[PDB]
């Protein structure tokens, strides 16, 4: 599944709805491995629409339980991420992913 | 057939990425992307075409150089580099 551990609390009231755009910053790394991506480096926040299957399942379920302002460590098992195939060139088969995700804003 | 260059690229990138990442079909991904680039090559003929070419022309031309690099190298890392520039375009259009 996806485990959500809080780094800094959000407001505890404003949670994403299906169909809303979540605006986030993230850093991704392989569990006890390499950092492979960060929107912070790029100075540009990542946006995705919750519930449209644009992103991996662990993000869909993980971000849905976060409130605005929250920063959390998401640990995502391979079956909630890229599974036995991985993501070619970047994520190997059967990788556990850890993301640091900060929910900035909803649009 | 009347369609804005914004639309033809959003739909074309979406479809080409499905063939390549979803289906592992590189031939089908080229087939989709080659006519899109060939229209940029011909040049903008409307104000809306011109402003799309001003904002995204250089990125799309660079994504095409990476794809052409891949044609000659056989190294899939060259095609990923093209998809990073295609996705930045796609997100900006979106």
């Amino acid at each position: 599944g996806v485990q959500v551990e809080t780094i800094s609390p959000g407001d505890g009231r404003t949670f994403p709805k299906r169909g809303q755009t979540c605006v986030v910053h993230y850093t991704g790394m392989l569990e006890d491995g390499k950092k492979f991506d960060s929107s912070r480096d790029r100075n540009k926040p990542f946006k995705f629409m919750l519930g449209k299957q644009e992103v991996i399942r662990g993000w869909e379920e993980g971000v849905a339980q976060m409130s605005v302002g929250q920063r959390a460590k998401l640990t995502i098992s391979p079956d909630y991420a890229y599974g036995a195939t991985g993501h070619p060139g970047i994520i190997p088969p059967h990788a556990t992913l850890v993301f640091d995700v900060e929910l900035l804003k909803l649009e | 057939v009347a369609i804005l260059w914004h639309e033809m690229w959003h739909e074309g990138l979406e479809e080409a990425s499905r063939l390549y990442f979803g289906e592992r079909n590189v031939k089908g991904m080229f087939e989709v992307l080659e006519p899109l680039h060939a229209m940029m090559e011909r040049g903008p003929q409307t104000l809306k075409e011109t402003s799309f070419n001003q904002a995204y022309g250089r990125d799309l031309m660079e994504a095409q150089e990476w794809c052409r690099k891949y044609m000659k190298s056989g190294n899939v890392k060259d095609l990923t580099q093209a998809w990073d520039l295609y996705y930045h375009v796609f997100r900006r259009i979106s």
